């Protein structure tokens, strides 16, 4: 199983495998068991943002999402990433359904690492900011049944049926290019994201959760997971 | 003090004595009537009736005929088509109706009102699957007696989708019980790895064929999916060198239990089973074991509610038993370790799906156990077995 | 409530549980039972007063075993509804003991159309000889 | 006991040295597979 450490904005209790009763923003260390969750609200059709830090000035793994006139449901965990995670990853997005449905729109796409060449001079970066996915995106490793393009959106659902997304559809969409991370130089690798998505309302009771993880650099659907392994992970430890 | 009438219907017998789930039920009455511990007060009556066992509309009449006269419980037919008709008077009136050997429930009957003590085929076909695994056969054979048994093996049948063993599903013939042109193909076939679904009778008759026609030796395998394995006589089979693996619900081991069949035994007193039947003389068969069970699991109910009493519920202008809502309930959530290890249903359809199966073989000493499976873990077995040594710290070849 | 009215035929409460109500009833009073769809005959079930005319599946799972030979298949797939659908193929699911077949039996999920489970586990296998036994309705939800 | 210890299969050959084995009860062993030859000189084909 590839190492990840993943943000579950996991839109379905699941409480056989440690998912709290509520709908819920998460955080993984190699789990589908979170180590922290917290309760989100889970609009309907609304829009996104999301924003994911890890400072190691602080080295909390934080991560924090807010609709327009909601809160903000701040779920940091401490965790070391010097040996949790390799020192080359691919990171990416990650989305899910099964037995409901659920659409798992993102509409724009961030990042911004910043990793220590020495200290004060001249740290490296990655900073991208994916506004206008394109019919064609070349710069995307998107995996599974991924969807992309035909208006400004990427679409991790097999889509239009109406935007009734086709239950029990995957689609993972891991960016182009590797970061360095483990230690080494050491781990102020400031990574940032802004994930800004659409989860509208099926009538159906809208679940499965979409992630944001950071993989190994080899990785693809594990072993089938249109359900509670939410995209990304082979079983359910 | 109080008055509680069960019901019953069995197979009608003209001639000879009952038959061995009409006993169990005349005995399991009588166990409970003359113990006080369990019921203090209850006054625990018969309304044994005897039907053909397969007419539908002979089975509708002395259902209503004992709910008439008042019942408590219906304890059922022995077959499908009289026991989906029954059910469907039980459901109607109210009172439960408590089966003891299987029925292919359809899947689209919304009934609450019936539970089925017998270990629902669902549950042992993975036993049976977990089994072949185990031996990691490829070659598998299932040998049914009549149509029903591909609905209760399917997930049998469904299983070279998953798994690598190819199934090659052949019948005995019907019309009689000379099973010789069966066992020439199948010799013939090289088909080493045999799963029978028989009664112990029928996989009795089977096994003097294939005795006759040199086919149990050192490199045949048979699977009986019979819960009734140990009333075989396998005395002219133990030194054969043939391999016969099987389950048993039957708990033996309990000295409370074990108490029990030697108290069947003697109180008996039926025909004999020749020695052409195959079959041992006195035994608790594992329809005539659920059937004791089937008391008990509704005298655990009704102590638990003291103010049941018994109504006079006729078919016609039927209405729902008042109690019958509340009385479904105790037979659901009940737990009580009979002869067949511990009995719990299910929360959803009454079957049983939760039990204890404890596998048995053929050795040189009779019959024996070598583990025991359970639906939650696998096959614990190993338990006969000891050893495997794997010693790889050999063969010298080159180091480099 | 019709055989103390009096009729001729009780022309088939048509589902394999209400059928077997009606022809015991049938067989007991004496009025013929005119059953129009296939339900489960007990090979030990003594009755006659009825007939049936859906065409039986002891002779339609030999029409389906000519076609699986004729167009020479050896890796035939069944894909069945009910628990009963065995029933349905007797002789198919019968027969590789007497040919090269190699049957390899599925089942739809019940409840639902989502044929996503499975079909994407029959690609996988790389089947493409499937047999199946819908109703019409569940056909065509199955071929979309 | 040859039959009960599964060793009258298809695999084996017994050679009767008696001139009497027309008398064996037979109907246990013919389907089973093995091959059983023996002398008989009681000319029973004669109907004198
Ligand atoms: C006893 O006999 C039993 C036979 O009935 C048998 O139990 C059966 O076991 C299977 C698994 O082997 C189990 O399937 C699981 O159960 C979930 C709930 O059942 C649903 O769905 C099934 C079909 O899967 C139906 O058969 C049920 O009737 C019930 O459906 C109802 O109908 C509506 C229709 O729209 C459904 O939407 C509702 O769910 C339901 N309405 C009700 C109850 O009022 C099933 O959903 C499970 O799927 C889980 O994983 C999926 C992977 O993506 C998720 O998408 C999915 O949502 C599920 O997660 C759980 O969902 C539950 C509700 O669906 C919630 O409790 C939770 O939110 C969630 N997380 C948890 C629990 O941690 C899965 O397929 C059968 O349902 C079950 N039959 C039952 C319970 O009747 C047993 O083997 C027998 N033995 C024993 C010892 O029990
Ligand atoms: C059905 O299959 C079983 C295996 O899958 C068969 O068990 C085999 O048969 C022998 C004799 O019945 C068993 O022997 C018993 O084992 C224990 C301990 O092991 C002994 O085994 C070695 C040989 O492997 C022997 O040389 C030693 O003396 C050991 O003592 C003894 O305590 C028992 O008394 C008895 O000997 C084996 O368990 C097993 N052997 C093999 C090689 O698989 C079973 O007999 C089959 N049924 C038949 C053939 O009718
Ligand atoms: C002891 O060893 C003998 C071999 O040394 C065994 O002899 C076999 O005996 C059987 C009879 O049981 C023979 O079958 C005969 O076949 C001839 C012609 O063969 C064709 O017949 C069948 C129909 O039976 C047909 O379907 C095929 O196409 C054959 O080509 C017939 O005329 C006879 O009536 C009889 O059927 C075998 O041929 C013969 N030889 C073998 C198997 O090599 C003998 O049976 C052994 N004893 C046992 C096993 O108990
Ligand atoms: C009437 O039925 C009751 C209920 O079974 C009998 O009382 C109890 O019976 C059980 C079964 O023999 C005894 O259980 C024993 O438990 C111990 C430790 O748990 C263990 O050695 C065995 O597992 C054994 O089953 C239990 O002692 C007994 N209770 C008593 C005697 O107070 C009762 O005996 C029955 N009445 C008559 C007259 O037999
Ligand atoms: C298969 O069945 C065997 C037999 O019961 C299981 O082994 C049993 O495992 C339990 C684990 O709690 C053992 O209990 C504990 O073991 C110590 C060891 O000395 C003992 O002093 C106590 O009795 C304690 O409760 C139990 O002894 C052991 N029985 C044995 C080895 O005969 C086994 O776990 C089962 N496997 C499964 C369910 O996968
Ligand atoms: C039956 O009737 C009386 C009713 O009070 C019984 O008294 C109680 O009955 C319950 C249930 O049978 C027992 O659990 C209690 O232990 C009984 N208490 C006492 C003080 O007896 C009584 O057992 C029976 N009486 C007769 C004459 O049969
Ligand atoms: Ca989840
Ligand atoms: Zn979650």
């Amino acid at each position: 199983a590839d190492t990840i450490v993943a943000v579950e904005l996991d839109t379905y209790p699941n409480t056989d495998i440690g998912d709290p009763s509520y709908p819920h923003i998460g955080i993984d260390i190699k789990s589908v068991r979170s180590k922290k969750t917290a309760k989100w609200n889970m609009q309907n059709g609304k829009v996104g943002t999301a924003h994911i830090i890890y400072n190691s000035v602080d080295k909390r793994l934080s991560a924090v999402v807010s609709y327009p006139n909601a809160d903000s449901a701040t779920v940091s965990y401490d965790v070391d990433l010097d040996n949790v995670l390799p020192e080359w990853v691919r990171v990416g997005l990650s989305a899910s359904t099964g037995l409901y449905k659920e659409t798992n729109t993102i509409l724009s796409w961030s990042f911004t690492s910043k990793l220590k060449s020495n200290s004060t001079h001249e740290t490296n970066a990655l900073h991208f900011m994916f506004n206008q996915f394109s019919k064609d995106q070349k710069d995307l490793i998107l995996q599974g049944d991924a969807t992309t393009g035909t208006d400004g959106n990427l679409e991790l659902t097999r889509v239009s049926s109406n935007g009734s997304p086709q239950g029990s559809s995957v689609g993972r969409a891991l960016f182009y290019a590797p970061v360095h991370i483990w230690e080494s130089s050491a781990v102020v690798a400031s990574f940032e994201a802004t994930f800004t998505f659409l989860i509208k309302s099926p009538d159906s009771h809208p679940a499965d959760g979409i992630a944001f993880f950071i993989s190994n650099i080899d990785s693809s659907i594990p072993s089938g997971s249109t359900g509670r392994l939410l995209g990304l992970f082979p079983d359910a430890n | 003090t109080h008055v509680l009438r069960f019901g019953g219907i069995f197979e009608y017998v003209e001639s000879g004595p009952m038959g061995a789930e009409e006993l169990a039920f005349r005995f399991a009455v009588n166990t409970i009537n003359r113990n006080r511990t369990l019921l203090p007060n209850t006054t625990l009556t018969y309304d044994t009736q005897k039907i053909n066992l397969y007419d539908s509309f002979e089975a509708s009449k002395k259902a209503c005929d004992q709910l008439s006269l008042g019942v408590a419980a219906i304890f059922g037919p022995s077959h499908s088509s009289s026991a989906n008709a029954v059910q469907s008077i039980c459901n109607a009136l109210g009172v439960p109706h408590i089966q003891t050997r299987w029925k292919h429930q359809v899947s689209d009957n919304k009934d609450s009102f019936y539970v089925s003590l017998y270990p629902d085929f669902s549950s042992l076909s993975r036993a049976i699957l977990d089994l072949v695994q185990f031996f990691k056969w490829k070659t598998v054979t299932v040998v049914y007696d009549d149509s029903t048994g591909l609905i209760r093996l399917q997930e049998l049948i469904k299983a070279p989708s998953r798994y690598n063993l190819r199934l090659k599903i052949r019948q005995l013939p019907a019309d009689t019980k000379d099973a010789k042109p069966l066992l020439k193909e199948m010799k013939r076939g090289k088909e080493f790895h045999v799963i029978f679904d028989c009664s112990h009778e029928m996989a009795a008759g089977i096994l003097k064929q294939a005795l006759a026609m040199g086919m149990m030796t050192e490199y045949y395998h048979y699977i009986f999916t019979t819960l009734d394995l140990f009333a075989l006589d396998v005395e002219p089979y133990r030194y054969s060198g043939v391999n016969m693996t099987g389950f048993r619900i039957l708990n033996t081991e309990n000295t409370q239990v074990s108490s029990i069949i030697e108290k069947w035994s003697m109180e008996r007193l039926q025909a004999p089973p020749k020695p052409d039947s195959g079959l041992l003389d006195g035994f608790m068969t594992t329809d005539a074991a659920l059937m004791y069970d089937a008391v008990h699991v509704v005298s655990v109910a009704v102590q638990q509610f003291p103010q049941m009493t018994v109504s006079s519920l006729q078919c016609n202008r039927h209405k729902p038993w008042r109690f019958g809502t509340r009385f479904m309930s105790l037979i659901k959530e009940a737990h009580w370790e009979g002869l067949t290890g511990r009995i719990t249903f299910n929360k959803t359809n009454g079957l049983r799906t939760d039990f204890d199966l404890d596998v048995i073989s053929l050795k040189e000493e009779g019959l024996e156990k070598i583990g025991t499976w359970d639906p939650a873990s696998g096959l614990n077995m190993t338990e006969s077995q000891k050893g495997k040594p794997a010693n790889i710290t050999d063969s010298l070849s080159n180091r480099s």
